């Protein structure tokens, strides 16, 4: 049996069906979360307030992921696993998080920065929940190349393209920290070592 | 008014072509909806006019529009434009909108000379990918037909004009070229006429 | 980049991941879309089939208003 | 430029235009069909396909939502024959005039309407049959079909008569498939008599 826990932010909200065996812990997190986000601003035109039900449960997973130890089986694990499975089955109908993020740009009025946040929150969560990406995703483009109805080529640019390339590296480190973090960090160690030896 | 009135009685007016310019969105909108026409014809001169045709087509995406493309090398009132260059620039944007039936004209006569445009392989010359057209228009070519009212002696006068390949049409601003010259009308528009005395 | 092309000429990341048929989008090869074709009637009259003749039901040649 | 092809005086306009059109067929056959007319796909009538876009016994129940185009596409079916022309052909021909398609107006979908198509995979014998509510109980009201080989009968039925027995108005149309653009034309002899 599940107890309705209304994650809300002024106007809009999302009804989360929490198993009553773990309502004690989830009501705790409803409280803490509900103060830290700001107050509504008529159409949600500010840069810390979610403009859709989807972003709201995004913000939530973000908060909950920050409180989890990635080794230690902490108090807030079984909460996170069941906030994802709500997020997946409601807003993410088999499709990937990036598809969702696109819908939200053209249908609603969310900014880029707002939906990169949503992307981070989901992807961060999945790794903190010990539910990694090991499934061969049924991406259309790759079902097609498997069959022979597509041929792919990868191309890599060089210089001349942008004034500040480095903001592209910044935006990679923020948003995909959990996937790329150890490559960025192995890069720097390698470059630092290459300076000292040269 | 006369078309609306005639179309409402059921007179067989399949289409209306608007020569010499392209209407504004709100006038074309009136011509599309209000008149009982299967399709509208537009004859743009410049790249800017080809854009104004695309905007009419975006705004009524179920209605067929025949973009009748004619270069400066055509008979009667003519633009200054090449026939090829503007198409190579715009063909891609025209084909985005699938209610534009894209029709070439200016300089055609036989099958042989117009086949490259049907096949698409005309744009292979200028190292673009093949780029084919939906139909052709023949003005000049048809003016010595049996059933046109053009006077027996003016048909002899036409047949005597040798004419000139595409590369040389632009000499008609200076002097007779294939027995043909440009000449300002009362408005100041150019016109290609047979260089009689 | 993630973003939205209005003209839909090219795609962004979405396409790589998308699972629906909005992931496999093909740009038009003009030579194949607008290939001219032949077609017959019951009466065995051959036509040149283009986007334009398909509509008007007559050959894709027109005499303009002179 | 066009002056280098103007050479033959008083050539009939048929012979010029046919000369170009046949010249294309000649060339298009040799490239893409290997000089073989058998490989040209045949249709009944060629025309009236806006540039924007196999079940025998079917039944279509219109609701107050049903989209008109989805609805008319379904009745016409896939094959290009009289039924295709009957339901998609934008208008028809009376003498020389071009009246809105009546067959399309009658079958314009609204709640309660029920079409049944019998022998849909053999045009010769096909019979579309609209049924509506008439005094609670649901009865046939319209019947499209072929009589003779190029006549479309659209029997419009009245069920509310003097003596209960129903009364039919046979509206006849010619189907001429050599006029691809408007292949349907109303038979106007004795129309007012009928
Ligand atoms: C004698 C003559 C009269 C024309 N009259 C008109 C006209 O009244 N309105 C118009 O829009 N175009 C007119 N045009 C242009 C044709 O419609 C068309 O653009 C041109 O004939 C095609 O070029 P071509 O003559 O080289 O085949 C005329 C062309 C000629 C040769």
């Amino acid at each position: 049996s599940t107890r309705p826990l209304t994650l809300s932010h002024g106007s809009l909200e999302h009804v989360l069906l929490v198993p009553t065996a773990s309502f004690f812990i989830a009501s705790q997190l409803q409280e803490q979360f509900n103060k830290i986000l700001p107050e509504p601003t008529e159409g949600f035109a500010a840069d810390d307030e979610p403009t859709t039900p989807a972003e709201l449960v995004g913000k939530f997973l973000g908060y909950v992921s920050s409180l989890v130890e990635p080794s230690k089986v902490g108090q807030f694990d079984q909460v996170l696993n069941l906030c994802l499975t709500e997020f997946e089955n409601c807003y993410l109908e088999g499709n990937d998080i990036h598809a969702l993020a696109a819908k939200l740009l053209q249908e609603n009025d969310t900014t880029l920065v707002k939906t990169k946040e949503l992307i981070k929150n989901y992807i961060t969560a999945r790794i903190m929940a010990k539910r990694p990406f090991d499934k061969k995703s049924n991406s259309a483009l790759f079902r097609a190349v498997g069959e022979g109805n597509a041929q792919l080529v990868a191309i890599f640019g060089g210089q001349g393209n942008t004034d500040d390339y480095f903001e592209e590296l910044r935006d990679l480190y923020q948003t995909y920290h959990v996937l790329v973090g150890d490559l960025i960090k192995f890069s720097a160690e390698t470059l630092s070592e290459l300076i000292r030896t040269t | 008014p006369l078309i609306k009135e005639l179309r409402s009685k059921g007179y067989p007016i399949q289409f209306l072509t608007i020569g010499a310019g392209v209407p504004s969105l709100e006038v074309a909108s009136e011509y599309i909806e209000t008149l009982g026409l299967k399709y509208l014809g537009l004859k743009p001169g410049s790249i800017d006019a080809i854009s104004q045709v695309i905007n009419i087509a975006k705004a009524h995406p179920n209605f067929p529009i025949a973009l009748q493309w004619t270069g400066g090398r055509g008979g009667g009132h003519h633009s200054f434009e090449d026939a090829h260059t503007p198409m190579l620039q715009m063909y891609s944007k025209i084909r985005r909108h699938p209610n534009i039936m894209l029709i070439f004209g200016s300089g055609f006569g036989s099958a042989d000379d117009t086949y490259p445009y049907l096949t698409g392989e005309w744009s292979t010359k200028f190292d673009y990918p093949p780029m084919p057209f939906d139909g052709f228009l023949f003005g000049s070519r048809v003016m010595i037909a049996k059933e046109v009212k053009t006077s027996p002696d003016a048909k002899k006068c036409i047949a005597a004009c040798t004419g000139v390949p595409d590369d040389k049409w632009e000499q008609t601003y200076k002097k007779p070229t294939g027995g043909i010259v440009t000449v300002r009308s009362e408005m100041g528009e150019p016109i290609h006429k047979i260089a009689t005395r | 980049t993630l973003d939205i092309n209005p003209d839909d000429d090219y795609g962004f990341k979405q396409e790589i991941f998308d699972v629906t048929s909005n992931g496999l989008k093909k740009n038009p090869n003009w030579l194949e879309e607008y290939h001219p074709k032949l077609i017959k009637n019951k009466s065995g009259k051959i036509f040149v089939e283009t986007k334009f003749s398909k509509l008007i039901g007559r050959p894709p040649l027109l005499v303009p208003g002179m | 430029v066009a002056a280098q092809f103007t050479k033959v005086i008083d050539e009939p306009i048929k012979s010029i235009m046919d000369g170009i059109h046949d010249g294309h067929i000649k060339k298009l056959l040799h490239q893409y069909y290997g000089d073989d007319e058998s490989k040209i796909p045949a249709v009944e009538y060629f025309g009236g396909e806006s540039p924007v876009d196999s079940e025998d016994s079917a039944v279509f129940k219109a609701t107050s939502s049903t989209d008109e185009e989805s609805w008319f596409k379904a009745l016409a079916g896939s094959e290009i024959n009289w039924r295709h022309a009957s339901f998609l052909c934008s208008f028809i021909t009376q003498d020389k005039m071009f009246v809105s398609n009546p067959i399309r107006k009658v079958f314009k979908p609204s709640q309660g309407m029920v079409v049944e198509i019998s022998n849909g995979n053999t045009s010769s014998k096909t019979v579309v049959t609209l049924s509506e509510p008439v005094q609670g109980e649901l009865k046939p009201t319209v019947i499209l079909k072929l009589l003779k080989e190029n006549i479309i009968q659209m029997e419009m039925i009245e069920n509310r008569t003097m003596d209960g027995k129903p009364v039919s108005l046979p509206l006849l149309y010619n189907f001429n498939p050599d006029n691809g653009f408007a292949p349907i034309s109303e038979v106007m002899e004795d129309r007012n008599q009928r």
